[PDB]
Order: structure tokens, then C-alpha cells, then sequence
């Protein structure tokens, strides 16, 4: 919560700038490694706003739809994972990237992967 | 999917 | 489009997805599990592509529910990723990931994967 | 063993022919919707040859690499799921389809989806 | 591949001992970090047996059913990913672990994750 | 789990 | 792709 | 709670 709020970088140099609200809201901006205004997208999500327990992560998820004022990639990614604190806080995630398709190409619409974010970068 | 995507540029 | 997504949807296991799609790409609403009482309602937020590329193309979307409300907390969050397809039998086809808070030792068991299809209410 | 052994059909016109060995082996042939010789591929996998009760499913998996004497799509799919016996038997699965890529494009290497199979043509 | 053939290790200490047949077969043994004989399981899979292109990976997948002569965990894992050759050879995978469940609990039958294998302990 |  |  | 893949 206090730990989640801030600026995060993944392994590719993408930037995740997030506000964790008192009641479970995630809001912010996802910035592709390019870095310019054309690379900034709105994000929203939710996290478990219960006080953190002994050594367990905090579940969270968020969505970016890849449309902004400059570009539309006709797709959206959801990240699902958990925040861990400590000397080296991290957010470990798996993601799904769904593209808009014809129904004939729907079987081919969703990529899967994983990202790790650190507040160091 | 496309060849290039903003998530990984 | 947005009049198409906005509304009340149900999936194959009895849950209810009550959503408003904004012109700016916002998804906001309430997710109701199959029991359907007050302790079954959760906040949801997400995003969707508010200008899809062709007319025969589905509309990409995503949303999240963290499974905490005034009554219960499952210390977990589900994300749904998918597409809206309009028409007569409009549908939202999704794949989902459910992540639970775990210790580092149990992180291998933290994330379930599945799929859900939602149909709209008349 | 005699349950899984047979010919299965998915929702989109693909067929797969499998022998379930008593040792937990799965061996057979996957046929895409085209249904001619260029559409046939080797499959191999494993299953739980002593499932836990009469009402629980039987966990299984198999792989197809999409290379045969005729074509090569430089990709492989794995299916993971369970067999549900009885008199309307099913195999419910989730699949991952990975394509060979450069590391630069590894993000787009793995698609995810689901397949339901029945013994009804 | 005599590149793929060999002994592999993932991040956690598990060992993957595989023969890659010239035709596209994968066969071998998966050994959990515990090491002993009750920790050894049969694996089979497939890979793209085409010669590798210009810095692109080789697609593969394999299955383990978690039953041996000592133990039965009533579950099966599939790994889908690709082999990258050269000096720092690597197998990068995403996996699906499915457990046999009742039909009421099928929705929580399948875990997802990722593993990276190298030939270095 | 509440999702079912 | 042949799978589909 | 435990599983051989991660022992």
C-alpha cells in the first residue's frame, strides 16, 4: 500500500507509476521503454488492502488498454500477481495480452508471459 | 498478434 | 461499442458482471459471485479499447477484482483478459488469472488460470 | 486406460487418436481440421494411471510439435487437463502454443487457450 | 538435437534429463530437488527437429504425470517453450500444472507458472 | 473461493 | 496455423 | 499444500 505506491521498472525498462489507494484502488500510468508521450498509457486495477501478514505477498492486478491519444494497438494486457516488501521490494506477475480479432482468429488472440518489477532502476 | 507492440518496444 | 459493453452480464458458473464502459476506455462496476447476496459483491475496475479497428473485430478489454469487501477477504485478486463481440448473441470471452497472496516458499501455487464466457441480460 | 484410449474431437474440427498405456503413456496422432495427410502429427504425453476416486478427474498432458513430412510451423502445443469418464466422457484442457522466435520477439512466442474434447464425431 | 540432449537444471534445483530423438521425440526423467528414487518421474514430449535458423529458438514441450512407483500426486504438468542453443544454452518455458478434481472444483484445477533451464548447476 |  |  | 515439482 505504502510500499506499492511509487515508480516501478520491469526487466525490459518499462515503467509502472502507480498510486495504491486506501481502499484497494490502483491507478496510474504505464510507460513503454521508448519513454515519450506516445508511450504513456492509463492503468487501473485493484489490490488486497488488508494489513500485510508475516512474510506473505499482497495480491494485485491491473489492466492497460493500449490506446492513448497517439496510438491504438487494439489490445489490452492484464497483470496478475503479488507485491512483496523488504530490502528489495518486488512485484511478481503473470500477464495476458488479448488482441481484438475476428472470430476466426480468436483462438490466436491471447499471449501469456511474466514480468518482475522492482523499485530499483 | 502484430510484429511490434508498445508493451515491449 | 460502449453501449454494447455497458450492462449486466453472466458467466457459465452463475456469476454476475455489472459494468459501465466509459468513452475514455474506463471499465467500472461490480462483480457478484453465484450466491448473489451482499457478501458476494466486489468492486471491479479495468480498461477497454474505445476505438476498435474494424466492425468485424472484437473489442479488447481487461478488468480486475480483488476479493475483499465489507464482509470477506480471500487475500487474492483475479484479472480477466478478453474481447467483447457484439451482435445478436453478444458475448465477452475471457481468460483469467487468479493470484493469491503467498509466502515466497508457496509462490508456485499462487496463480490459477482459467476461462470464462459472459452473455448479456435482455 | 480403456477410457482415454480412442478417438477424440474438439469443438473446432480437430481430431486426436490416442492409446493410453497401462504405465501412464499417451501415444497417438493429432489431425487438424483439414483432415488430409499433411494434417497429421505425432503426439505424446502422460497421464495418471491410478486416479484418486471414481468421481475425480484423471490428470493428463500431451505435446504436439507441428512438424511432419509435409509442413513445419516451427511451433509446439501442449495440452494440460483432465479426463472425465462415464457415459459422456470428456477431456477438458488448457493449452500453450509456443513458436520459435528470436529473443527480441520472445514476448510474442506463447499463446494460451482452451479445448474441450469428446468422443462424439 | 545433441544440443537439447543432456542434463538440465532449473532455478529451484530440479533436474531434467532428456534424450532428443532425431525425429522430434523427447524422452527422459524429471528429478525433483529432493534427489532420491521417489523423486524421479517419466517425461515425454516433442520438439521441432528442423535445423535452427538465424538466432531463433527451437519449439518444444513435454509432460510429466506425477506418479511413480512410490508416490502419486494425481496431477500432471506440461511445459511449453523453446530451446536456445550456443554456449549459454537455455530452455525457457511456461508451464501448466493440472490436478485431478471433482467437476465442482475444476475451476481451480490448473496452476500456471514459468521455469528456465540451463546446463549449469 | 468466492469466484467459484 | 495448422492447430486451427 | 505441497507438490513434488517444487520440493
Amino acid at each position: 500500500q505504502a510500499g506499492i505506491t511509487g515508480t516501478w521498472y520491469n526487466q525490459l525498462g518499462s515503467t509502472f507509476i502507480v498510486t495504491a489507494g486506501a481502499d484497494g484502488a490502483l491507478t496510474g500510468t504505464y510507460v513503454t521503454a521508448r519513454g515519450n508521450a506516445e508511450s504513456r498509457y492509463v492503468l487501473t486495477g485493484r489490490y488486497d488492502s488488508a494489513p500485510a501478514t508475516a512474510g506473505s505477498g499482497t495480491a494485485l492486478g491491473w489492466t492497460v488498454a493500449w490506446k492513448n491519444n497517439y496510438r491504438n494497438a487494439h489490445s489490452a494486457t492484464t497483470w496478475s500477481g503479488q507485491y512483496v516488501g523488504g530490502a528489495e521490494a518486488r512485484i511478481n506477475t503473470q500477464w495476458l495480452l488479448t488482441s481484438g480479432t475476428t472470430e476466426a482468429n480468436a483462438w490466436r488472440s491471447t499471449l501469456v508471459g511474466h514480468d518482475t518489477f522492482t523499485k530499483v532502476q | 498478434x502484430p510484429w511490434s507492440h508498445p508493451q515491449f518496444e
